[PDB]
């Protein structure tokens, strides 16, 4: 039926068609974002003498 | 030509590119070409002239670009036919009006004759062709030693069942016998390789 | 990767990025060679298959059977064989090579044949005769036949003009 | 092409519609006639013929030019010469040529068989065995010259004929422009796929030439005249391809007539 689409009007005849396009879809979507700014002494300013 | 179709698919194929384009020019009248609408009559009612012009241009510049593309399309497909119109041409004076001895050329075999027909928008060759049906295998040698002198067929092969020897034609079999008018004398009977008596 | 939007195969990289190169780039301004963010390391890129889908079938009045190609694509990814030019589903492959009807292609074609059903193989170029040569035999044809053959040529295409403002 | 699974572009690509079935169309009857163009030059021959192993030919050394079995593909060492000198993820791909070339190596091997021991009458009917000797008497005759020299001078011509090959293998191994030809088609071919992916690469009047960056930067209802400028550039650039392409197949084409009218004349007759 794709490929009776694909010639828009009539029933199919002998021979090969190309009708779509597969494609391999993304298994899913990685995010990586970092900590933005390397290093702060907040274990100073907390734990200070 | 009765039951398959398909012997003048060419042809069929040349009309319907040709449909095919004038239809695609067609429903590009339909497309949007990133206006609102593809009814100039609905731009102008809806926008004012002012942004109406904008929307207009856009849609100029799709049309006038399918028609470029689509004359471009044509131009290259006018090009082919002038290239099997010319082929034709050599043809229809080549075999037609007169005898191809090229080979292949004009029909698998040797061209005896053609017969054009017309065809809507085409044309179609009756290549009359000569081609040996039945094979005999025979005993054969490029020259006869008669005298010491090599005998040459002047026009034909040197042929032998198996017994007696006879000058044949390359493409029927007449075996005649070898006289001396069929055959021309050349050199001695060593220089030959393959020499027979 | 930083805002950078892409999909494809995430594999690693022995692509010497020096400290400065954190993402390569492509022809087509797509990024070919990644790197982490979080926990510094690089991988390489490779989109995964995309391909065509092409349908193989004998006429309709014929049969309804159908033999989809799918080009560029082994079906490792989504009665199946694997060809070159991709791999075919729906077709089993005879080893008998016929002369052959369907082009599938990389050499393979695919025919309705029995229990009808579409089969794939390899072109046969043509029945292997061998033709008896010999230094002194030759081959004489005795008896012949006139056949007159159809050659179809498109000579004229459809005059058409177009009125360009209308 | 025109846009990496952006599904604003496939929209607003809807509102063009058919400006790229047709180009598809366009392509794959190209295709098409590739096809057509390689069945028109080597099948010519109907039935694959095989030269026998007994190379009596009269000297005619024809080793350098009948298939070499130990290959693994069965090509001839002219031919594998000429294969030594002659050397992506956005919708631009290669569909693979119907005939392999291995294919396409047994086509030529069948038309050497044939104009070796039948001539050229294989291409008239059946093919017809005769000594190599008397076929090149006839061609002979067919020149003008008569029987007897060729006969007279069998072993003098052998010797030419090798020394003549030979001079053909040093000739196609040393310069590889013999084949340049060739490789210019190929060249072209890249090129034209090459400057493709570098046209990705323009703005075409907008921000950038990525629509995820111009989606991310831009609202939706301005990213989409945006989008519409890029949309233009880009289906603009796949229309001269595909027309360069058009004309380029065109004269191979021509070319391949050429051949064809070759591989009949001269190969067959
Ligand atoms: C080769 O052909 C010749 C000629 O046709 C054959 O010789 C003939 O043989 C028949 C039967 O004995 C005789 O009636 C004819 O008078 C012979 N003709 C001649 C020219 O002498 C010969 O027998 C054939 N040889 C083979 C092996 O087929
Ligand atoms: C044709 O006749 C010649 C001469 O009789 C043959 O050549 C002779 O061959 C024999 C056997 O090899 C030799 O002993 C003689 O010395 C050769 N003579 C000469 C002059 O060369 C030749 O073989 C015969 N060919 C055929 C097909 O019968
Ligand atoms: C015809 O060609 C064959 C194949 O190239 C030649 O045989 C070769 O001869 C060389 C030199 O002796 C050897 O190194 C190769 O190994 C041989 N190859 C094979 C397959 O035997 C042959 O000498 C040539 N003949 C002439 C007269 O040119
Ligand atoms: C005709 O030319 C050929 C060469 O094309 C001559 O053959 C050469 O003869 C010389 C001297 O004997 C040899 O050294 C060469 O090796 C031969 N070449 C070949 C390819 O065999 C031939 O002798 C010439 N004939 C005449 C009468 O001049």
């Amino acid at each position: 039926s794709e490929t009776k689409c694909t010639l828009k009007s009539f029933t199919v005849e002998k021979g090969i068609y190309q009708t779509s396009n597969f494609r391999v879809q993304p298994t899913e979507s990685i995010v990586r974002f970092p900590n933005i700014t390397n290093l702060c002494p907040f274990g100073e300013v907390f734990n200070a003498t | 030509l009765s039951s398959t179709a398909s012997a003048l698919g060419k042809l069929q194929d040349v009309v319907n590119q040709n449909a095919q384009a004038l239809n695609t020019l067609v429903k590009q009248l339909s497309s949007n070409f990133g206006a609102i609408s593809s009814v100039l009559n609905d731009i102008l009612s809806r926008l004012d002239p002012p942004e109406a012009e904008v929307q207009i241009d856009r849609l100029i510049t799709g049309r006038l670009q399918s028609l470029q593309t689509y004359v471009t399309q044509q131009l290259i497909r006018a090009a082919e036919i002038r290239a099997s119109a010319n082929l034709a041409a050599t043809k229809m004076s080549e075999c037609v009006l007169g005898q191809s001895k090229r080979v292949d050329f004009c029909g698998k075999g040797y061209h005896l004759m053609s017969f054009p027909q017309s065809a809507p928008h085409g044309v179609v060759f009756l290549h009359v062709t000569y081609v040996p049906a039945q094979e005999k295998n025979f005993t054969t040698a490029p020259a006869i030693c008669h005298d010491g002198k090599a005998h040459f067929p002047r026009e034909g092969v040197f042929v032998s069942n198996g017994t007696h020897w006879f000058v044949t034609q390359r493409n029927f079999y007449e075996p005649q016998i070898i006289t001396t008018d069929n055959t021309f004398v050349s050199g001695n009977c060593d220089v030959v390789i393959g020499i027979v008596n | 990767f930083n805002g950078l939007t892409g999909t494809g195969v995430l594999t690693e990289s022995n692509k010497k990025f020096l400290p400065f190169q954190q993402f390569g780039r492509d022809i087509a301004d797509t990024t070919d060679a990644v790197r982490d963010p979080q926990t510094l390391e690089i991988l390489d890129i490779t989109p995964c298959s995309f391909g065509g889908v092409s349908v193989i079938t004998p006429g309709t009045n014929t049969s309804n059977q159908v033999a989809v190609l799918y080009q560029d694509v082994n079906c490792t990814e989504v009665n199946v064989f694997q060809t070159r030019a991709g791999c075919l589903i729906g077709a089993e492959h005879v080893n008998n090579s016929y002369e052959c009807d369907i082009p599938i292609g990389a050499g393979i074609c695919a025919s309705y044949q029995t229990s009808q059903s579409i089969i794939a193989y390899t072109m046969s170029l043509g029945a292997e005769n061998s033709v008896a040569y010999s230094n002194n035999s030759i081959a004489i044809p005795t008896n012949f036949t006139i056949s007159v053959t159809t050659e179809i040529l498109p000579v004229s295409m459809t005059k058409t003009s177009v009125d360009c403002t209308m | 092409y025109i846009c990496g699974d952006s599904t604003e572009c496939s929209n607003l690509l809807l509102q063009y519609g058919s400006f790229c079935t047709q180009l598809n169309r366009a392509l794959t009857g190209i295709a098409v006639e590739q096809d057509k163009n390689t069945q028109e030059v080597f099948a010519q021959v109907k039935q694959i013929y095989k030269t026998p192993p007994i190379k009596d030919f009269g000297g005619f050394n024809f080793s350098q030019i009948l298939p070499d079995p130990s290959k693994p593909s069965k090509r001839s060492f002219i031919e594998d010469l000429l294969f030594n000198k002659v050397t992506k993820f956005n919708g631009l791909t290669v569909l693979p040529p119907l005939l392999t070339d291995e294919m396409i190596a047994q086509y030529t091997s069948a038309l050497l068989a044939g104009t070796i021991t039948s001539g050229w009458t294989f291409g008239a009917g059946a093919a017809l065995q005769i000594p190599f000797a008397m076929q090149m008497a006839y061609r002979f005759n067919g020149i003008g010259v008569t029987q007897n020299v060729l006969y007279e001078n069998q072993k003098l011509i052998a010797n030419q004929f090798n020394s003549a090959i030979g001079k053909i293998q040093d000739s196609l191994s040393s310069t590889a422009s013999a084949l340049g030809k060739l490789q210019d088609v190929v060249n072209q071919n890249a090129q034209a796929l090459n400057t493709l992916v570098k046209q990705l690469s323009s703005n075409f009047g907008a921000i950038s030439s990525v629509l995820n960056d111009i989606l991310s930067r831009l609202d939706p209802p301005e990213a989409e005249v945006q989008i519409d400028r890029l949309i233009t550039g880009r289906l603009q650039s796949l229309q001269t391809y595909v027309t360069q392409q058009l004309i380029r197949a065109a004269e191979i084409r021509a070319s391949a007539n050429l051949a064809a009218t070759k591989m009949s004349e001269c190969v067959l007759g």
